RNA sequence: CUCUUAAGGUAGCCAAAUGCCUCGUCAUCUAAUUAGUGACGCGCAUGAAUGGAUUAACGAGAUUCCCACUGUCCCUAUCUA
RNA sequence: UAUCUGGUUGAUCCUGCCAGUAGUCAUAUGCUUGUCUCAAAGAUUAAGCCAUGCAUGUCUAAGUAUAAGCAAUUUAUACAGUGAAACUGCGAAUGGCUCAUUAAAUCAGUUAUCGUUUAUUUGAUAGUUCCUUUACUACAUGGUAUAACUGUGGUAAUUCUAGAGCUAAUACAUGCUUAAAAUCUCGACCCUUUGGAAGAGAUGUAUUUAUUAGAUAAAAAAUCAAUGUCUUCGGACUCUUUGAUGAUUCAUAAUAACUUUUCGAAUCGCAUGGCCUUGUGCUGGCGAUGGUUCAUUCAAAUUUCUGCCCUAUCAACUUUCGAUGGUAGGAUAGUGGCCUACCAUGGUUUCAACGGGUAACGGGGAAUAAGGGUUCGAUUCCGGAGAGGGAGCCUGAGAAACGGCUACC
RNA sequence: CGCGGUAAUUCCAGCUCCAAUAGCGUAUAUUAAAGUUGUUGCAGUUAAAAAGCUCGUAGUUGAACUUUGGGCCCGGUUGGCCGGUCGGAUUUCCAACGGGGCCUUUCCUUCUGGCUAACCUUGAGUCCUUGUGGCUCUUGGCGAACCAGGACUUUUACUUUGAAAAAAUUAGAGUGUUCAAAGCAGGCGUAUUGCUCGAAUAUAUUAGCAUGGAAUAAUAGAAUAGGAC
RNA sequence: CCGCCCGUCGCUAGUACCGAUUGAAUGGCUUAGUGAGGCCUCAGGAUCUGCUUAGAGAAGGGGGCAACUCCAUCUCAGAGCGGAGAAUUUGGACAAACUUGGUCAUUUAGAGGAACUAAAAGUCGUAACAAGGUUUCCGUAGGUGAACCUGCGGAAGGAUCAU
RNA sequence: CAAUUUU
C-alpha cells in the first residue's frame, strides 16, 4: 500500500536504535539494520539494500518467527500490505471409508521485498500477531509458475 | 469422593428365549449333576463363551509374534492349571473344543462324588 | 482461575508413585519444586510405599521434624519436598544411605549405597550463560546455582558437583561414544551409550540408543543424560541393571530364577 | 472496567460473538493520564504481581542529547509544537512520545561554549590544556544551530510520559531538523 | 309430489345509506358506550348491467378511535386598536 | 454368542409393515422377601424459594505482651514460663457444589512466549548508604500512634460505635559508619612543556532514556597524513578479547545524565566460648525471619494448527455504534482494532458464510456387538462457566472473589 | 391374529402343569434383530419410486507409455540332515526364503575444514614358521566410516517404523479376596531380633512429529531456447 | 353376481387450520432518549500538624546595683516554608436500572367460519369390478342433489399382438 | 334396442 520514496506518512519512519553520525560523513552513507531469519532460511538480496521501514517486516522489522511453519498459495494481491492464501487440504472420515476435501484460507503479512499475484506457491511462518486476524509472515516467494521472464510476443 | 467399584455381572441369557430341545438338554444335564438354577449353568457357559471370543482371535493371528506366544501358552497352560484341560491337548486350537462337564468336573460337588465320599450329588 | 490449585487427587497421579485407589484420595500434593516438573518424588510417600517404614502420616510427619532424614547434606524441614534426579538421601543411625535411580520400566528402586561416593550429584546443566556483575552463571538439575565455572564447558552435558559448596569438580564431554542414562519416554534408562544424533533443528533434536540386547530406539534430546564414557558408570548401578529385557524371557527366567 | 480481550468485538467473517466470561480482572486496561505542564504532579498505582507505575502531568523537566554520544543535560520543557497522530494535544499542551517539545535550548549553548567557548556566533592555564587539546571539532551543522539564535530550539520525545513518569526524549537531527520543517512550516 | 296466472332467490351480501319487532344476539374497544367494529340470517321488504361482490391512488363527501395540541371546559383574568 | 417367528388369500410366491424376542450403570412402578461382600442416590421439570444448626483460621525456642490471670521457680529483681486477648505476619482466590448460558466458542491433541508477570520451595547473590562527601551528631541504638485494658455512653435491636488515660514492635517513619585497592572527568601549583603533578572529587544497585561494543576465507605488503616499546633507529613490527541461539537491538559491560528515590537489619532463641593488649579491648558459633537480581517449580495469561449435531419452508453476511488493514499515540504485565486521530476499501461464502433450533457444559467414557455401527455421556477424572439477576469495585502475588463490598431490579 | 352368542381347550374360579426363582411382571426412551436406511449391504417394468427432454459452472470420475531383464559376491532368519547326542545337539549343505553392495551404457546431490584411514602410499626393519599372514615411523598417496557449514533438492496423497496419545474404566500376564464380582498384592527362612519377587503387557482413531519405499493418484520445467553443466 | 363397492344428506365424538381484537406475555438483539452507583480526574480544605518565633502575658537569668533581649512559661503573635487530610466538587469512561420504537423467535386467549376422520344402522340412486350393460384411464375447460356427464389431445393398465 | 336393486 506504498510506492515513492517510502517516508509517506504524519510521523517520520525511521528503525529504533539506530544512529549513523551526521557529523562522519564516509562514502557509504548508509546505517540500516537488517538481520538473519533462522530456521536454514537465506535472507533475500534486497532486503540489504531495501529503502522500506515497516516494523511488521520479517527481516528488517521486529518479528521472530519461531511457530508453525505452513505453505499454501495466493488468491489475492488486492489487499492492501498483507495477503490472503488457501490452503486446500483432504480430511479422511472414518464411516465411508472416503476422503473429503474441506479447507481454510488464511491471511498473512508480507514483506515489501516480494511482489506476488494470484497463484504463486508460497510459504509462510507463525509470528507473533501483527494485527487481529493475521498471526503469520511471509518468508521466500519462488513461484516457480511457467514462463520466468520467457514470451516474446 | 472414594474410588468406583469395578464389577461385572458374569452370564448372559440365550437368545431363541426357551424351546424343547434346549430346554431338555438343560435339564438332563443341569439334574443329574443336580444345580441350583440357571444362574450358574450360564455363568460357566458365559466365561466359556467368553475365553473362545479370546481365542480365536489369537488363532487368526499367526505364531511367533508375542500375544499367540506369551498369553497363548500361558491360559493353556492355566487350563492345564485348573485342572480342566488334560495333560495332552497342548495344542492351541483343542481348547476351542472342549465343552460342558469338563468345567463341572472340577468344581467341589461334583469330584467329590468322584473319590466315593459323598453317595450322592446332592448328598454332596 | 483466581489462584493456583493446591489439591490434587489421586487418580491423577504420576503413575510411577503407584498409589492404590481404594485408598484412593486427595494426593500427597508435592511442594514448589526445587528441581523440575511434577515428575518428582515427595517425602511421605516414599516413606509409606516402597521404603516401608512409615505406617501413618503423622507418624512420618513425627520423623522430618526432628532433623531426623536428610537430603543433599541439608534436612529440608519441611513435610512434602520433592526429589529430583539421581538426588542422595543422608540416613541417620545404621546408615542405611540410598539414592534414587529409576529402573528398566520408569519405576524407581529400592536402592540403598554406601558413605562412599555419596558426595556428589550429575547436574543436567542446561542453560549457562553470563550474567550481571560480569559472572558467567551455571545452573544445573535442582537449579543449584554455581559462580564463576570452568569456561566452554557446553550446552546439555552433566557435572560433577560438591553439594557442600557450589564447586563442580569434573564436567565431561557430549559425542558419539559415551555412556547416556536417558529418563522420559516409554523406554526411559537401560543404556543407549551412543549410536547416532543428527540435528533435526529446531522442532526437537534426537539421540540414537541401543543397549547390549542390541536393538536400537531413538529419543527425543531433553530426556537423554550421560553418566559416562564407554563402560564408565558413576553410579552405583542397581540390580535390574538397565536392560529392559523383553516380556516372554522374563516370565521365562522367573520360571527358572524360582529354582523348581 | 474496560476490558481488552476479543470476546466482544464482531469476528473476521462477521459473525457476532454471543459473548461469556463477563469480564475479569487480569486483561483490565484503565483511563488514560493524556498529560499536561505545569510542575511535577504525579501519583502512583500499585498493579500486577506488586509493581509500580507512575502517573504522570504536569511535568517540567526533561534531559536531552546531541545524539553524537548522549549528554542528557538536565532541561526545563516549555511547550508542545507538533503532533503526528492528531491535532488533539497541540491547543491543550499534551506532551506524548514521538512529538514535538520547544524545551528552552539556553543551557546547551551555554555549555557547547563554555566547555568550547568558541564562540559562534549569533585564557586560564587548563583552557590551553583541556580545550585547546579538543581542537578542530565544533563545527557542527548550519540549521542545527541557525535556530541557536534567538534562544530556543525544538525537541522530540522518546520516552513513555505517562507510564514511567519520565519525560527523555531528544532534541532532532539532521534529515529529521529537513523532515519537520517541512511538515510544520507549511502554513502560512 | 303439489297448487297461483310462467319459474320460484342461484353465486354473493347484511341490522349495511335498505331490519318497524330493535337499544336483535355474541366477542372486542372504554370505569361506563342506544355510537363503533368483526361475526351470525327464514332478510316486515337484500341480490345480479333496475348490475352483485371486491379493490391500490384520490376526495372542501359521511363516520368512530388513537397520538401529539390547546382558554372548548374547570375558571376566569388582562391588555391593545 | 454372524441366527428369527404369528398376521394381507379358498389355497400360493412376494414387496411390505404391525406384533412377538433379547440386552440396557435406563428410569419409575406392582407383588414378594432368608443370607454375606462392597455403594448410585433431588441431573430429568422449577440454575425456583429457603426456617434453622454448622461449614476457615492460626503460635514456635526463634515478632509485640507489667492479664491489675494461674505461674511459682531459683537469679532469670527490667524480664524471659503457660500465656487470655489484641496488633503484626500468612490463609480465606484452594477445596465442595451445580450445568444456567455456551455451535470454531469452550474442549481433545498439538505448538509457541526472541510477546509476558510471580506469592512462596530451592540455588546463589550487595564493606562503597556518608552530598553537613568533615556542628554527619546516637547507632555501645531515635521519633510518634496507637490496641487489648481502665473508667464514662447512647439506641430497641446489628460483629453499632464516641469523647477521655497511659501504652508497644520484624507496625509506620527516619537514620551513620564497616577493610581495601583501583579506573576516570577536573585541576593547588610552577614552567613553560611529549607539560608534569598536588588534590575537587564521581566511582553499590534499581528507574528512565541517548550511545557504543558484542569478531571472523586465501595470506602477506606498497603509497601518503600524525607517525613509536628498544633504538644498530632507512631498523624486529602492531600485541588484542566473543557467551549463546536455527534467529536477534539478546545476556552483559561502559559511557552522559535523571529519579517525591527502590534496595542494602534500630529483630528474637540456645550455648556461653577463644585470646591477653583483663577492658562494653577484641574476636565470638548455630538458628528463626526479612530484602536486590537471576534462574527452577507452583502458576497465570495469551497462542498456531485440525476436529464441532439439525435446517436452505435462512442466499448473501458485514462497515459512520470497528467491518478488514496500515501508520502514530495510549493502556496493559504483556503483542494486537484492545480504544482513539488520519488514510485506504476490504474480509467470509454452495468445500454451506450468515441466521434459527438444541429437553446442546466439551473430552477421556458408557450401553449395545460377526465386520462396518447406532444412541448416549448433567454426574466419582481433566478443563470451562456460575454463587437470584446484571453492573462496578478497594485490599492482596494471585479475586471482577460472592461463607468480600457498593448501587439498581 | 382372535376368543364369548347355552358344555369358552382363550372369561372367573378349583385342581394339574409350564416358566423363570430371591427375584419376578408392567410402562417409557433406546441398540441388536432391520440388508425396514444400506459405505461394507437396499429398491426404482407391473408391488413406493427413473426428472418430459436437452444444455450447463460446480463437485465427483477420467485411454495408454516414460528402467526392464539380469549375472556375481556377502552375511541374516525358520524347517530338515546318517542326526553326532540323553523335547537341548546341528558344525556342513538342502529347501523356503528375504536384505545389502557391485558389473550390467547406469544418480553413484555439490563441495569447504580437522578427524578422516588405508596402502596403492611407502626406507624397508622384520623383533616372527609364510617377510604389511604377526607390527613400526610412513610424501603428490581413497579424501571424509563425523561432526558443523555453504548449498537448495517440483509439491503432495499413501504406507513401514519410532515418539506422542493424563490416569481409572475395556482388554491381558501374574496372584487360592475360602470361591467369585473384586483388590494389587504377596510368597517363604531359624521363627535365635529375615530373605525376596512384584505391582506386567496391549489398544488407544483422525491432526501433527521425525523415519524408508517410489508401484499406485496427481503434479513441472528445454520451443522463440531469455535452456544445462 | 341373491356378490362386492361408490359418493351427497341426517345424526354421535374428536383432530388440527384461518380468524376482528391498529390481540397479549416472555426472550433475543437492537431504535432514540433518561441516568443510579463505584471509579480516574480538576478543584476543595473544613481539622490535625511540623522547623522558626521579634515581644510578653509567665518570671528567672551570659552574673550580678539593673550588669545581656537568653534557659523560665502558655499563644497573643509575623506568618516564611510546608505536609497529612473529611465532607463537598468540575470533567471523562464503565455503565446497573428505566422509557419509546422496530425486527425476530417462543408460547397463548379469542365470538365464528371451512374442512377431515371414525362407527355401521340409514335415505336417494348405481356411476366402478364382466365389454358393469355408454370400453376405460390421464391432463385440461364447462355444467352438474349425488356418485357423475360432456368437449378436446393422449394412452392400453383392453375388448384386437393378424390382412 | 327397456334394465335398476337385492342387508
Amino acid at each position: 500500500s506504498t510506492e515513492l520514496t517510502v517516508q509517506s506518512e504524519r510521523a517520520f519512519q525511521k528503525q529504533p536504535h539506530i544512529f549513523n553520525n551526521p557529523k562522519v560523513k564516509t562514502s557509504k552513507r548508509t546505517k540500516r539494520w537488517y538481520k538473519n531469519a533462522g530456521l536454514g532460511f537465506k535472507t533475500p538480496k534486497t532486503a540489504i539494500e531495501g529503502s522500506y521501514i515497516d516494523k511488521k517486516c520479517p527481516f528488517t522489522g521486529l518479528v521472530s518467527i519461531r511457530g508453525k511453519i505452513l505453505t499454501g498459495t495466493v488468491v489475492s494481491t488486492k489487499m492492501h500490505r498483507t495477503i490472503v492464501i488457501r490452503r486446500a487440504y483432504l480430511h479422511y472420515i472414518p464411516k465411508y471409508n472416503r476422503y473429503e476435501k474441506r479447507h481454510k484460507n488464511v491471511p498473512v503479512h508480507v514483506s515489501p521485498a516480494f511482489r506476488v499475484q494470484v497463484g504463486d506457491i508460497v510459504t509462510v511462518g507463525q509470528c507473533r500477531p501483527i494485527s487481529k486476524t493475521v498471526r503469520f509472515n511471509v518468508v521466500k516467494v519462488s513461484a516457480a509458475a511457467g514462463k520466468a521472464n520467457k514470451q516474446f510476443a | 469422593p472414594r474410588a468406583p467399584r469395578t464389577y461385572s455381572k458374569t452370564y448372559s441369557t440365550p437368545k431363541r428365549p426357551y424351546e424343547s430341545s434346549r430346554l431338555d438338554a438343560e435339564l438332563k444335564l443341569a439334574g443329574e449333576f443336580g444345580l441350583k438354577n440357571k444362574k450358574e449353568i450360564y455363568r460357566i457357559s458365559f466365561q466359556l463363551s467368553k475365553i473362545r471370543r479370546a481365542a480365536r482371535d489369537l488363532l487368526t493371528r499367526d505364531e511367533k509374534d508375542p500375544k499367540r506366544l506369551f498369553e497363548g501358552n500361558a491360559l493353556i497352560r492355566r487350563l492345564v492349571r485348573v485342572g480342566v484341560l488334560s495333560e495332552d491337548k497342548k495344542k492351541l486350537d483343542y481348547v476351542l473344543a472342549l465343552k460342558v462337564e469338563d468345567f463341572l468336573e472340577r468344581r467341589l460337588q461334583t469330584q467329590v462324588y468322584k473319590l466315593g465320599l459323598a453317595k450322592s450329588v446332592h448328598h454332596a | 482461575a483466581r489462584g493456583p490449585k493446591k489439591h490434587l487427587k489421586r487418580l491423577a497421579a504420576p503413575h510411577h508413585w503407584l498409589l492404590d485407589k481404594l485408598s484412593g484420595c486427595y494426593a500427597p500434593r508435592p511442594s514448589a519444586g526445587p528441581h523440575k516438573l511434577r515428575e518428582s518424588l515427595p517425602l511421605i510417600v516414599f516413606l509409606r510405599n516402597r521404603l516401608k517404614y512409615a505406617l501413618n502420616g503423622r507418624e512420618v510427619k513425627a520423623i522430618l521434624m526432628q532433623r531426623h532424614v536428610k537430603v543433599d547434606g541439608k534436612v529440608r524441614t519441611d513435610t512434602t519436598y520433592p526429589a529430583g534426579f539421581m538426588d542422595v538421601i543422608t540416613l541417620d543411625a545404621t546408615n542405611e544411605n540410598f539414592r534414587l535411580v529409576y529402573d528398566v520400566k520408569g519405576r524407581f528402586a529400592v536402592h540403598r549405597i554406601t558413605d562412599e561416593e555419596a558426595s556428589y550429584k550429575l547436574g543436567k546443566v542446561k542453560k549457562v550463560q553470563l550474567g550481571k556483575k560480569g559472572v558467567p552463571y551455571v545452573v544445573t538439575h535442582d537449579g543449584r546455582t554455581i559462580r564463576y565455572p570452568d569456561p566452554n564447558i557446553k550446552v546439555n552435558d552433566t557435572v560433577k558437583i560438591d553439594l557442600a559448596s557450589g564447586k563442580i569438580t569434573d564436567f565431561i564431554k557430549f559425542d558419539a561414544g559415551k555412556l547416556v542414562y536417558v529418563t522420559g519416554g516409554r523406554n526411559l534408562g537401560r543404556i543407549g551409550t551412543i549410536v547416532h544424533k543428527e540435528r533435526h533443528d529446531g522442532g526437537f533434536d534426537l539421540v540414537h540408543i541401543k543397549d547390549s540386547l542390541d536393538n536400537t530406539f531413538v529419543t527425543r534430546l531433553n530426556n537423554v543424560f550421560v553418566i559416562g564414557e564407554q563402560g564408565k558408570p558413576y553410579i552405583s548401578l542397581p540390580k535390574g541393571k538397565g536392560i529392559k529385557l523383553s516380556i516372554a524371557e522374563e516370565r521365562d527366567r522367573r520360571r527358572a530364577q524360582q529354582g523348581l | 472496567g474496560i476490558s481488552r480481550d476479543s470476546r466482544h468485538k464482531r469476528s473476521a467473517t462477521g459473525a457476532k460473538r454471543a459473548q461469556f466470561r463477563k469480564k475479569r480482572k487480569f486483561e483490565l486496561g484503565r483511563q488514560p493520564a493524556n498529560t499536561k505542564i505545569g510542575a511535577k504532579r504525579i501519583h502512583s498505582v500499585r498493579t500486577r504481581g506488586g509493581n509500580k507505575k507512575y502517573r504522570a502531568l504536569r511535568i517540567e523537566t526533561g534531559n536531552f542529547s546531541w545524539a553524537s554520544e548522549g549528554i542528557s543535560k538536565k532541561t526545563r520543557i516549555a511547550g508542545v509544537v507538533y503532533h503526528p497522530s492528531n491535532n488533539e494535544l497541540v491547543r491543550t499542551n499534551t506532551l506524548t512520545k514521538a512529538a514535538i517539545v520547544q524545551i528552552d535550548a539556553t543551557p546547551f549553548r551555554q555549555w557547547f561554549e563554555a566547555h568550547y567557548g568558541q564562540t559562534l556566533g549569533k585564557k586560564s592555564k587548563n583552557a590551553e590544556r583541556k580545550w585547546a587539546a579538543r581542537a578542530a571539532s565544533a563545527k557542527i551543522e548550519s540549521s542545527v544551530e541557525s535556530q541557536f539564535s534567538a534562544g530556543r530550539l525544538y525537541a522530540c520525545i522518546s520516552s513513555r510520559p505517562g507510564q514511567s513518569g519520565r519525560c527523555d526524549g531528544y532534541i532532532l537531527e539532521g534529515e529529521e531538523l529537513a523532515f519537520y520543517l517541512r511538515r510544520l512550516t507549511a502554513k502560512k
